């Protein structure tokens, strides 16, 4: 090596040190992939793809919205393979609104994302939006428009539990991944905390993978 | 619709009026190009370490 | 891009002085930095060098044990602390910018310099041409000789050609052999082989009047040659 | 009668020691690298266990023939090495338990704490803490004559002969009580936290994996307690005074030392052959 | 109804194009090359291995000097490497970490990248300051950029997920030309050596040959059964090759407007990410999803060799201008130079 070759090696080593520091900083962040058909309000704020960064209980959350991509999902969903969690928003007030029904489209999209081969062990946090409007319109319209095999009471709680069970029933091979369901609200920032609790579970599993006793 | 179909018909008409040679002549041209540049291919013909910058 | 040095003045022998240099207009932490001094009537002499990140701290033999080179990268400042000053340290000190990667241009920018006055196994770069009379519109060639061959095993010839205009800092004309620096017009050419080198000016203007300096970069210590002066 | 044939187990848990622990570094040679804290801890534990099992033929020779045909400087060196690697293995076990506790019960601060740098720092601190008793066994060790030859830590019996009992109490406190207490509390809080996780406690296979983790935790704690209780309590009994100096006492003492070596032999079995990352 | 008449005219024109192509089909390329010497067996090995990426590498591009290369990974990093000595010359942090393509200028002064941000970012490598900064942010696509290639220091060509290609002037920052006609999303680009025409391949199982100056589709090629992911010109500019998700490479000819050769194996059931030719063009190097590359004979359709050694899916490969080496980047966060 000459003098400038040695200095170039030194510069490359400095670049490696900076890259290692940046990777160590990036590994301590939680990645969330936001998806929906169905109302992004109170989940993202409370062209391209939209970045969101927030901080909760010494956890830095990065959230990605890909709703502006009006293209084929199969050619870019593998970019989100190593995501910590997938947040899925489903409206409840569109069980009788025709786009095909809107909630059936939501069920098809949930079946596609949940049973994708890039998301075999990726946890899904399921938010059910517009529960107050759904409760208001559950008396003036039944669930028979969306579910012909309902055979249940026309109250808010039974219908909400039925839609929740119908959405959780699409989880084929429910032994390596979990589905978390929460009805959205506007009190005490619980919508954040639930996500925190959910992602905490994932970290524990990763820790059980890192300590080699899972 | 109508305009899209008209544009497709015009594009197909422009694609149809193209002079084409036979596949035998083009295949012979490709084979001749591969023969005339066979000596200048370190991938096809391995080179010794004196002329190889990767070692 | 600018480098403004400060300090200097008259020091009694055996004293101490800290020269400083403030860097502006460039990413200072990514550049290795040099201290190069010029005698009041003689050529350029390399003093010290600090790398990017301060991992390599190298000095000249005549200043070793007395001079300390340091940098403050958040402050964008370079320091040269001088203890036990001799009367041979009376010079004009320049702070030099130098980056090193594949295809880079080291010794590209020089500072204005500060004057310091003290009261009362190396490659020898030799260029015997001096006080060469020149005419505008004529091609002139300046020769250069090296004691050791400057052609490294990687194919590079570590030869630097600099120009010293009257009252101005040195400017990099050619960084590696047959490589023109940025902003240099395409009438300067550099050629050579082994230990023999030449710099050719195809049609010199009045701005091409000055002292032309050789430098080698095969090994540290970095030695210059006694420059060739062009005069109308 | 003639119970000297227990020297045979001084072969058995000898060879499976040297077959075992060295093969752990083979996993370092072939499969795993120092890319995580647990690999560093397993490497330290395997090295300390191999260094412990190196010492076994010497005490087998002392059991067979009741003398010390090895010298004085060698006696001090071997005794210091034995104490050094015993404390190293115990502390590495304890801090592995602490690492598992921090990984499960605090999975936010563990993103910063569980790094190879802090793992190396804590390992260096553990080695430095064991270096104190290593130096103290280099200095205070020696050889004495009773018609037999004794290779042990020597103290002035003319005056202030109670320093040996204080040493025994100190190594009992820092070798048994605090490590067992820490591994018990860490593993208990770990399992009680893992009971509440929605994963690993859902249905069927998740409960099977949780039971596997609980059984592995319980067998590590059980092998530690079972292997290290009799030798410590026999040292306490011999220091206070309840047993005579017949051949039964020597045979029971050397079987307790055999169980202490059995700990070192079974450590790589339940820390490398049962680890999920070390399996493949 | 004029729609039925236009559909019937389109079907008649398609049948006429098929009849012309079959009339121009005299003898297959295999029949001609049945009497040439086969390449026996090529065993390249990894001369170099570049480490430093901490996420999946999606693209690379070689330099004109055949020594420097640029690579793009999901960690928000665009790294410029000196392949002879394995030195990181440059490390460029990107504003968007969702990069899927990268390019290197023929002059060597600029690099480009893009992806899910729908923006082509042009970075200047040679500034008065020692840092590399964003020189241009070309915006205007409504889908993800899948490929980008430089024509010169001022003109670039991009392919996007909005089923369109674009030709941009970098100094103006505006789309000089828009190339429309693809039905599926365009995945790959390839410029001719004479830089007057280019081929694209899309998810409509078709390739399209366009003229840069005229801004119109000269030719259309339809042989594949699935999404074309890669495309590459033959060295003489008269033919090209495509790889798709039906586990087949296809070599098409421009002058006959017809598919010449199909490269396939029954043991291969995985898609193709990247294809490139050798210097003479007789070697076709295809990267697959089964963690290894295949070196095909371009004239005899025989598997000349296998480049194995990547622990994840080979996402990209490139061949130098002098044909000295082949560098492959994969999802295992490693680049490997093979010779
Ligand atoms: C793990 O495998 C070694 O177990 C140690 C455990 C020690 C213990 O429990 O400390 C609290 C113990 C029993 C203390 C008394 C020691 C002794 O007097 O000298 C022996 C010696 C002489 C030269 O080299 C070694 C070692 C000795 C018998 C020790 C062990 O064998």
């Amino acid at each position: 090596l000459s003098a400038e070759d040695k200095a170039a090696v030194e510069r490359s080593k400095m670049i490696d040190r900076n890259l290692r520091e940046d990777g160590e900083k990036a590994a301590r962040e939680v990645k969330l992939l936001l998806l929906g058909a169905s109302g992004k309000n109170t989940i993202v704020k409370q062209t391209g793809i939209v970045e969101t960064h927030f901080t909760f209980k010494d956890l830095h959350f990065k959230m990605f919205d890909v709703g502006a991509q009006r293209s084929e999902r199969k050619k870019w969903i593998h970019c989100f393979e190593g995501v910590t969690a997938i947040i899925f928003c489903v409206a409840l007030s569109d069980y009788d609104l025709v786009l095909m029904n809107r909630m059936h489209a939501s069920m098809k999209l949930f079946d596609s994302i949940c049973n994708n081969k890039w998301f075999t062990d990726t946890s899904i946090i399921l938010f059910l939006n517009k529960k107050d409007l759904f409760e208001e319109k559950i008396k003036k319209s039944p669930l028979t428009i969306c579910y012909p095999e309902y055979a249940g009471s026309n109250t808010y709680e039974e219908a909400a539990a039925y839609i929740q069970c119908q959405f959780e029933d699409l989880n084929k091979r429910k032994d390596t991944k979990e589905i978390y369901t929460h009805f959205t609200c506007s009190t005490d920032t619980k919508n954040v905390q639930f996500v925190f609790d959910a992602v905490t579970d994932v970290i524990i599993k990763n820790n059980l993978k890192d300590c080699g006793l899972f | 619709s109508i305009a899209q179909a008209r544009k497709l018909v015009e594009q197909l008409k422009m694609e149809a009026n193209i002079d084409r040679i036979k596949v035998s002549k083009a295949a012979a041209d490709l084979m001749a190009y591969c023969e005339a540049h066979a000596k200048e291919d370190p991938l096809l013909t391995p080179v010794p370490a004196s002329e190889n910058p990767f070692r | 891009v600018q480098l403004v040095e400060s300090g200097g003045g008259l020091v009694q022998p055996g004293g101490s002085r800290k020269l400083s240099c403030s860097a502006s207009g460039f990413a200072f932490s990514s550049f290795g930095m040099h201290w190069v001094r010029q005698a009041p009537e003689k050529g350029l002499e390399w003093v010290a060098y600090i790398s990017s990140g301060s991992g390599t701290i190298y000095y000249a033999d005549t200043v070793k044990g007395r001079f300390t080179i340091s940098r403050d990268d958040p402050k964008n400042t370079l320091f040269l602390q001088m203890t036990s000053l001799r009367s041979e340290d009376t010079a004009m000190y320049y702070c030099v910018r130098s980056i090193y990667y594949y295809g880079s241009s080291p010794f590209d920018f020089w500072g204005q310099g500060t004057t310091l006055t003290v009261s009362s196994s190396d490659i020898v770069m030799t260029q015997a041409t001096s006080s060469v009379p020149v005419t505008p519109g004529e091609s002139v060639s300046i020769s250069c000789r090296s004691s050791k061959s400057l052609l490294h095993s990687n194919g590079n010839t570590y030869l630097y050609w600099f120009l010293q205009r009257p009252g101005q800092s040195p400017q990099l004309l050619i960084y590696r052999m047959s490589n023109l620096a940025s902003g240099v017009p395409d009438r300067f050419s550099g050629s050579g082989s082994g230990t023999a080198f030449t710099l050719t000016i195809s049609r010199l203007e009045a701005e091409d009047v000055g002292v032309y300096y050789c430098m080698q970069h095969l090994e540290y210590p970095l030695t210059f040659g006694a420059g060739t002066k062009l005069e109308l | 009668a003639i119970p000297v044939i227990i020297t045979a187990v001084y072969s058995v848990v000898f060879v499976v020691g040297l077959v075992g622990n060295s093969l752990v570094m083979f996993v370092i040679i072939r499969y795993t690298k120092m890319k995580t804290a647990t690999n560093i801890y397993i490497f330290n534990l395997a090295l300390a266990d191999a260094l412990v099992t190196t010492t076994m033929p010497f005490q087998s020779t002392v059991y067979l023939m009741n003398s010390w045909p090895f010298g004085d400087v060698l006696c001090k060196i071997v005794l210091s090495i034995d104490y050094y690697n015993m404390f190293t293995s115990i502390f590495t076990l304890t801090m592995m338990s602490v690492d598992r506790y921090i990984a499960v019960c605090h999975p936010v601060k563990a993103l910063d704490f569980r790094t190879p740098l802090k793992a190396k720092i804590i390992n260096i601190c553990i080695w430095l803490l064991s270096s104190s008793v290593g130096i103290s066994a280099i200095v205070l060790g020696g050889t004495k004559v009773r018609d037999v030859i004794e290779c042990s830590l020597q103290f002035p019996d003319d005056d202030y002969s109670w320093w040996d009992l204080f040493m025994k109490i100190c190594v009992f406190i820092f070798a048994f009580v605090i490590p067992v207490l820490i591994i018990i509390v860490c593993y208990t809080l770990m399992i009680l936290r893992l009971k509440s996780v929605r994963l690993l406690s859902g249905s069927r296979e998740k409960d099977r994996n949780l039971r596997r983790i609980t059984r592995l935790v319980l067998v590590v704690v059980a092998v530690f307690v079972v292997c290290w209780t009799p030798i410590h309590i026999f040292i306490l009994v011999e220091a206070l005074g309840s047993t005579s100096h017949s051949t039964a006492a020597l045979s029971s003492y050397y079987f307790c030392i055999a169980l202490g070596y059995t700990n070192s032999s079974l450590n790589p079995i339940l820390y490398a052959f049962l680890d999920e990352n070390f399996k493949r | 109804s004029e729609l039925d008449q236009l559909r019937q005219e389109a079907e008649q024109l398609k049948n006429q194009i098929r009849d012309a192509r079959k009339a121009c089909a005299d003898a297959t390329l295999s029949q001609i090359t049945n009497n040439i010497d086969p390449v026996g067996r090529i065993q390249m090995r990894t001369r170099r291995t570049l480490r430093g990426h901490l996420a999946k590498i999606y693209a690379m591009h070689w330099g004109t000097d055949s020594r420097l290369l640029v690579s793009a990974s999901q960690d928000g990093k665009l790294i410029i490497w000196d392949s002879y000595t394995t030195n990181k010359v440059h490390a460029i942090p990107l504003r968007s970490s969702w990069v899927m393509t990268c390019a290197y200028a023929p002059s060597g002064n600029y690099v480009a990248c893009g992806g899910l941000d729908n923006i082509c970012s042009i970075y200047n490598l040679k500034t008065r300051e020692g840092n590399v900064r964003v020189s241009r942010e070309l915006a205007g696509h409504t889908g993800y950029l899948s490929c980008c290639r430089f024509l010169d220091d001022n003109q670039i060509v991009t392919s996007s997920g909005d089923t369109t290609c674009a030709l941009w002037d970098i100094e103006t920052g505006q789309q000089t030309t828009t190339f429309t006609g693809h039905t599926g999303d365009v995945m790959s680009l390839s410029l001719a050596p004479d830089t007057r025409l280019f081929v694209s391949g899309a998810c409509d199982a078709s390739a399209k040959l366009w003229d840069v100056r005229e801004g119109m589709c000269r030719q259309t090629f339809t042989g594949h059964e699935s999404d074309i992911n890669a495309i590459c010109f033959f060295p003489n500019g008269n033919a090209f090759a495509t790889g798709s998700d039906d586990a087949t490479c296809r070599l098409f000819d421009l002058r006959a407007d017809q598919e010449l050769m199909t490269y396939s194996h029954d043991n291969i059931i995985c898609g193709i990410t990247s294809v490139s030719f050798s210097k003479s063009g007789r070697l076709l190097l295809a990267g697959y999803d089964d963690f290894n590359c295949n070196v095909w004979d371009a004239l005899k359709a025989d598997r000349a060799g296998v480049l194995a050694g990547h622990d994840n899916r080979v996402s990209c490969l490139g061949v130098t201008d002098d044909g000295m080496a082949v560098a492959t980047g994969s999802w295992d966060s490693f680049l490997k130079i093979w010779n």
